[PDB]
């Protein structure tokens, strides 16, 4: 049993990742699991049996992972499911360090060295023959139009990004001071390296942030186009970069920070 | 606030005029009812003396924007409906340009179930053939912005705005208004910030009513606030995403 073997299997019941099951649910998990394993009729109900003690005896993801999956395959599941990338500027740091050809999709080869350093990350030596077995696992796993490279979304469902930070924020929240209270929480948020601008993927995380409050997730070349077209509309003094001032400008903020 | 939750469905409405223009004394009643949530006015008006010594459309200011819609996201600057339901007073000098003027004083309130505005009007100095006396205007209306500001002192607002009424030889007349409103309660009122209303408004006749009358249809909506930051990133996005 492999990762993509278990997730075609979780997906029966869990198709967009609620990240659990329910406990009705349980008992045709473990059919249509023992089912997978290749097992006999003669051995269904035992097998069942056993099954449910063991967990009982010990719904979500982490549970059944454990019992059906290697340490190594476990790890390639939830690493992320128990620490979730919180910011979009550090995702989008990750994304254009991977995108090393800047293509605006992450292919085979670039998930393979992906995975590579996030093994030697968590300091676990594994062979060449499964870093190339768990490249291919992960792209069937998250490869959604089987292409055979990841978009943007599929590198943010492997991190567990979380929801997009700008939807917080609501129309009623009109008063000058509940909008510059909102204005200094957002870029906080984006001005990860604390320089007064948005800076590379600071300006990335904010833009994919902003589309995405009017648009379906975006695609990395998407990324790239509205980039620019956001800096040709705020880029005041045209250094490339988003001056705090330049976007209280262009966000209406009555008094220019 | 409280008063809101006054006009969430259909609200009928009566409407009372006393006139006095160039001496000239008239009557009018209004019916109807308004949907604020629709921005929404379906009202009728008749003359309850004979024949109108004006024209109709230089009435239909002073003849109830409680009724105008206001988007979930300004909902905090309706003064009209906080008042609501002692009401408020409202007051206006309406100079027609090149003429005479009306002084206006209106309290708005409900009156059991129903929103009711009464006016005074008085009318000086119109030329006797001007536009108005004359009655050389259209039986139509055009589409206007109504600007609206607290008025902290007062506990209130100061609301301008002009309208235009196109005359039978395809010129247009000015009507200039100056607006005050008050509350008649010692409740508590909502002070808006700067905004406006936009009106849009078509003028009509009952095919079965003898007397001198006017149907009015309205729209009214409020704008021009500024929304929360969600919505300056929002109306960016989308211009961004254009072609
Ligand atoms: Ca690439
Ligand atoms: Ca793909
Ligand atoms: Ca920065
Ligand atoms: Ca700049």
């Amino acid at each position: 049993l492999d990762a993509a073997g278990f997730w075609q299997v979780w997906q029966r019941f869990d198709a967009d990742e609620k990240g659990y099951i329910e406990e009705k649910e349980l008992d045709a998990f473990f059919l249509h699991m023992l089912m997978k394993l290749g097992t006999d009729d003669t051995v269904m109900k035992a097998n069942l049996h056993k099954v449910k003690q063991q967990f009982m005896t010990t719904i979500r993801m982490k549970e059944l992972a454990g019992m059906f999956l290697s340490e190594d395959e476990n790890f390639l599941l939830l690493f992320r499911r128990e620490n979730p990338l919180d910011s979009s500027v550090e995702f989008m740091q990750i994304w254009r360090k991977y995108d090393a050809d800047s293509s605006g999709f992450i292919s085979a080869a670039e998930l393979r060295n992906f995975l590579r350093d996030l093994f030697l990350h968590h300091k676990k030596a594994i062979s060449e023959a499964k870093l190339e077995e768990y490249t291919g696992t992960m792209m069937k796993i998250f490869d959604r139009n089987k292409d055979g490279r990841l978009d943007l979304n599929d590198l943010a469902r492997i991190l567990a990004l979380q929801e997009n930070f700008l939807l917080q924020f609501k129309m009623d929240a009109c008063s000058t001071e509940e909008r510059k209270r909102d204005f200094e929480k957002i870029f906080a948020y984006y001005d990860v390296s604390k320089t007064g601008a948005l800076e590379g993927p600071e300006v990335d995380g904010f833009v994919k942030d902003m589309m995405e409050l009017v648009q379906p997730s975006i695609s990395g070349v998407d990324l790239d186009k509205f980039r620019e077209i956001l800096l040709r509309h705020c880029d005041v003094n045209k250094d490339g970069k988003i001056q705090k001032s330049e976007l209280a400008l262009c966000l209406g903020l009555k008094i220019n920070p | 606030s409280k008063g809101e939750e006054l006009f969430t469905g259909v609200v009928p409405i009566l409407v009372e005029l006393d006139g006095d223009v160039n001496g000239h004394k008239f009557s009018v009643s209004g019916e109807g009812e308004g949907d604020a949530t629709y921005g929404k006015l379906t009202l009728k008006f008749i003359c309850t003396t004979g024949k109108l010594p004006v024209p109709w459309p230089t009435l239909v200011t002073t003849l109830v924007q409680c009724f105008s819609r206001y988007p979930d996201h300004m909902k905090r600057h309706d003064f009209f409906k906080s008042a609501m339901p002692e009401g408020y007073v409202q007051e206006r000098t309406i100079f027609f340009k090149d003429d005479g003027n009306y002084k206006t004083r209106a309290e708005v309130k409900f009156e059991g179930d129903t929103l009711v505005n009464r006016i005074e009007l008085k009318g000086i100095d119109f030329k006797e053939d001007g536009n108005i006396l004359g009655h050389k205007l259209e039986y139509n209306y055009n589409s206007h912005n109504v600007y609206i500001m607290a008025d902290k002192q007062k506990n209130g607002i100061k609301v301008n705005f002009k309208t235009r009424h196109n005359i039978e030889d395809g010129s247009v007349q000015l009507a200039d208004h100056y607006q005050q409103n008050t509350p008649i309660g010692d409740g508590p009122v909502l002070l808006p910030d700067n905004h406006y209303l936009s009106t849009q408004s078509a003028l009509s006749k009952d095919p079965n009513e003898k007397r001198d009358h006017m149907v009015l249809l309205e729209f009214v909506t409020a704008a021009g606030t500024m929304a929360g930051i969600i919505g300056n990133l929002r109306h960016m996005a989308l211009d961004m995403g254009n072609e």
